[PDB]
């Protein structure tokens, strides 16, 4: 008898994805994006979507293929240059999509919220601030029933859950179960998106057998076990053109040709006909002889 | 004395972490980073600081330089610093009103805005908890107005007495290239504390959209000590990385 | 210039707290306790606790000295033989203590909340069952603002913080400014603990340079850091009977040898003698002793 | 056949955990322990099981016995597990009503007990929050009492129905040492669905203070397997330990 091997295809896990389902991605802006699913996702289509994330070029390239309906996110940024993913800010200056923007921490906790299976969890940041106004009734407060000290109670944001249909995460290793591991110096929140959601997809730069990936790694690092898994892809590369860890720096060159590519209709129609428009094995030939000039 | 603008801004910046103590200093551009570290090697040691990727220095380093680490800060453990109001953040903003509401997330209307940025990022949950600062390298009245577009840091006239989930509010300084200033003012408004030497009260008031409380008193910046100026000059910003953010 | 040298003797740290205090003692059960900094509590006069725990022979000791006037704890176990610690059980038996006691889950939560500085957080835990009635009136319930998608509001405990006058915790390395680290399996809690508190002792089996502790233990190990520690106190065999991560296990010979000696007055009174009534150091000459028979 | 007490037992409590699926196993007793390893041998591979301290096991090891890893789950861990709900505990008991109200805490009065034990530990969470199965050793009317003393586990009818908090609950098996029984009798109570052979209706009667549903019509613990018994015998409890916790 043998445990679920869950091995399958970039498409085949966005095969397993709807229209209008509320997707998490994992990494963080430009980091550890599992941006091979997001090209596979690109293929597809699949639209109408609500996409939770610490938004990077994940979200910018749903935005250039109008697949975004509402982001709940607590910034989007490539961290490096040209830092403003222009494609959000296209979508958005297009009033295309609808914004739950929240403060950083309130997206941790909103997982952490649907992780646990609560309708909320309490929090300060985001009071007094305009977050309020980006989800007017859709963010209420919540009481204390303990008065503080001195008497008077405090009330909260009752940060609500973020449940997802769906998580898109990419990690360094893992087994064909869905044991998984980060390395380097941040997890970011993989785990919690992947616990928050109903259908967790997991791509990884190698799979390896179980006892080889946790004799590589500290027990630290483990952050994925198999509850929270449903596929592995095999994705080497799979964060490009985001960092990976110590897999791999950002191809900070090619980050730049994305966010020029953007620019131009005649730009982009070549960057998506030269790109994302075959395979991920054709994009990452594509990649490697843009490398070479 | 050949003191310049960029370092008068430096010891400013310094001067924003007088008597933190044990807490994170959490600089979110250059020369708020020059000042943290210049606090840290003379009068506050014991502040924590980052790589500003996930991992705190135990020696304070030369900007964009490695140090030996102490600990361990990745995302996830920042947000629990947050929490805790062990940090004083100093950040950038586009736009500062008079109550201390600043933007940093996009102009215009909020669902379609004109311009985009990079969202609110840690500005709500950074105001709410704990010591906030603020940098400006080039002071002008657009960024100094009356009404900011989107209020991602929360200004003083945003908080409920009544509601103890306000306590922790407190804006310590904005430090721009023409001088320092607080929301010590009456009603918490933008004060003068000092104006940087060369500054005139005339250009602070051209270049500011409200009235600066205290504006016609304020003293000039005072002078680096020699040691700071050699820490400044040797130790941590050799390469006059200073000088690019500081307009005038 | 130079940071804060915390290191302090165990008498040192003991003579920080006063009677009437909450403490929060790190580890669980027969595992990781701060046994030395416990020895040193009770050879003072510092009375009349509130202590929150995952109780072991921590809160025995402390019950046998008449230390204990309430009591937060999720269990209380030896672990091993004889599992039940004869104090604890003297001590509820004879009401000499208030208990609120707490399923395992709500301890972590309410350290959760008050290192967070939040009143509460809402937990499934408790519902339905007697921790309702070890609290009465302490603990009270929060109803969700937003409504499930039934249409009905969950209405779940409201764990209050468990706010900390002090914590006392045992790590295996540490250095004189309180950045430190387990080693081993399970940090246990000992990071909420100091998190939850106001003054904070850890004890170290070793003092190390900082540079020491960071190449000796992965990044993920460093679970305190200088802003979560008061006082550093270098107790070798700190942890003493209890297990101690990577550097012993337990005593298990000497933890029945404490557990026979409550059930006299005469096996108690040798044992108080013999093992409570001089130094740390002393102590330690009299356990290596009964070890050689 | 010459299967013992002890082995209908073990194979009970691999019955437990039948469409389990991809779960945490949680057993807290020697016999649940081989019950839920046989069952990851046999018909739920998927089960998550760790070493009782820290480690998810990869392989499936005897009783007392290491194995090759595949996870991480120290405590502060497993409290995410029961509040995801992805697990099924087996727990003892001391006290168990007619609706699955069980005390594993202490006999007596809350505030100064008769007899102390550990306290509810994780009875209240593990209730609330995934299916919870339920091993006594010595079934007897002690055990399976009209009150228990402390509710450390939720029984069915402290569940109010308009509050989804209480959705989770669930009270799977109660497997003993005489049968296998569950609370789906009328109003949620307990009753037989198996007795183990040599168990007389009686013998189940006599040993329990309350009446029990379907006593009367309950057929006879399934044979193990030949599969099972060789599992039973030689790979996972070679050394017997499974029949000092089993009382006739």
């Amino acid at each position: 008898v043998s445990k679920r091997d869950k091995r399958i295809s970039l498409d085949d896990a966005v095969g397993e994805l709807r229209s209008g389902m509320t997707i998490g991605i994992g990494g963080w802006g430009s980091r550890r994006k599992p941006m091979a699913l997001v090209r596979a996702l690109l293929r597809s289509d699949v639209t109408d979507l609500t996409v939770v994330t610490y938004g990077g070029p994940d979200l910018g390239l749903l935005c250039s293929a109008g697949k975004v309906t509402k982001a709940y996110y607590g910034f989007v940024s490539l961290d490096s240059a040209p830092f403003y993913d222009p494609w959000f800010a296209k979508a958005r200056t297009a009033g295309e999509i609808a914004v739950r923007e929240m403060d950083e921490g309130m997206v941790k906790c909103g997982l952490e919220a649907a992780a646990a299976r609560l309708p909320f969890l309490p929090i300060r940041a985001g009071l007094g601030s305009d977050v309020r106004r980006f989800w007017g009734d859709e963010l209420r407060t919540v009481t204390s029933p303990y008065p503080d000290a001195s008497g008077k109670s405090e009330t909260l944001i009752a940060m609500p859950a973020l449940n997802l249909d769906a998580a898109l995460v990419h990690l360094n290793l893992g087994d064909k179960h869905g044991n998984a591991a980060y390395t380097g110096v941040d997890p970011y929140f993989d785990d919690l998106y992947c616990a928050a959601a109903e259908k967790r997809f997991v791509s990884v730069e190698r799979v390896v057998e179980t006892e080889e990936l946790v004799k590589t790694v500290p027990l630290q690092n483990l952050i994925l076990n198999r509850m929270m898994v449903d596929g592995v892809v095999e994705a080497p590369n799979g964060a490009h053109f985001t960092l990976a860890g110590d897999s791999y720096g950002r191809d900070e060159k090619f980050q730049r040709h994305y966010a020029e590519s953007a620019k131009t209709p005649q730009a982009w129609q070549q960057f998506v006909a030269t790109y994302l428009s075959g395979s991920e094995d054709d994009y990452q030939a594509a990649v490697k002889k843009f490398a070479e000039e | 004395t050949e003191v310049t603008r960029a370092e008068y801004c430096a010891i400013a910046c310094a001067d924003i972490f007088s008597g933190a103590g044990e807490i994170m200093a959490s600089p979110m551009a250059t020369l708020p980073l020059i000042g943290a570290r210049l606090a840290r090697l003379t009068t506050e040691p014991d502040l924590l600081i980052t790589d500003g990727e996930a991992l705190i220095f135990a020696d304070t380093p030369a900007v964009g330089a490695k140090a030996p680490i102490e600990g361990w800060m990745p995302f996830r453990k920042v947000f629990d610093v947050v929490a805790s109001g062990r940090r004083h953040v100093v950040m950038g903003a586009n736009q500062i009103d008079r109550h201390g509401n600043q933007n940093l997330s996009a102009f215009g209307p909020l669902q379609q805005p004109t311009r985009q940025m990079f969202g609110v990022r840690g500005a709500p949950g950074n105001t709410i908890n704990h010591p906030t600062s603020y940098w400006v390298g080039k002071h002008t009245s657009r960024v100094f107005c009356d009404t900011v577009d989107i209020v991602s840091g929360v200004g003083y006239d945003q908080i409920d007495p009544e509601n103890p989930a306000y306590r922790f509010h407190h804006l310590h300084r904005v430090v721009s290239n023409l001088g320092v200033f607080d929301f010590g003012g009456p009603d918490h408004t933008f004060r003068a504390l000092s104006l940087h030497p060369g500054v005139t009260a005339d250009q602070v008031a051209d270049n500011t959209s409200f009235e600066v409380a205290g504006l016609a008193d304020a003293g000039v910046t005072r002078e680096p000590t020699d040691e700071e100026l050699r820490l400044i000059r040797e130790v941590l910003d050799p390469r006059s990385l200073r000088d690019r953010e500081v307009s005038v």
